[PDB]
């Protein structure tokens, strides 16, 4: 149904949110902090096929 | 004590197991030192004019 077709593009078309590592609270000893991101969005016509 | 619903073994279990529940600051983004000594403030701003 057309809910299936819908649900499946929501899914499969996330938006998976940011963040960082070494965020505070931080661990005693850590001297590197860096943004992390990931992709989760379909890009073009292939993925969406 | 939350109660949780456990697949594997099938009884409940405790949130403590899962996890370590404290109270601390909604945020750890900032931090004073007044005198070296760990403190607390607030800077007061004025009104244009």
């Amino acid at each position: 149904s057309i809910s299936d077709v819908n649900n499946a593009i929501r899914e499969n078309n996330v938006e998976i949110a940011p963040g960082r590592l070494g965020d505070l609270p931080a661990e005693k000893g850590q001297l590197i902090t860096i943004p992390l991101s990931a992709q989760g969005q379909l890009s073009s016509l292939e993925q969406f096929k | 004590n939350i109660s949780l619903k456990s697949k594997t073994n099938g009884s409940v279990i405790k949130l403590s197991d899962v996890a370590n529940v404290e109270i601390g600051s909604q945020a750890y983004n900032f931090a004073i030192l007044e005198n070296g000594k760990p403190a607390t403030a607030a800077a007061i701003q004025l009104s244009p004019g």
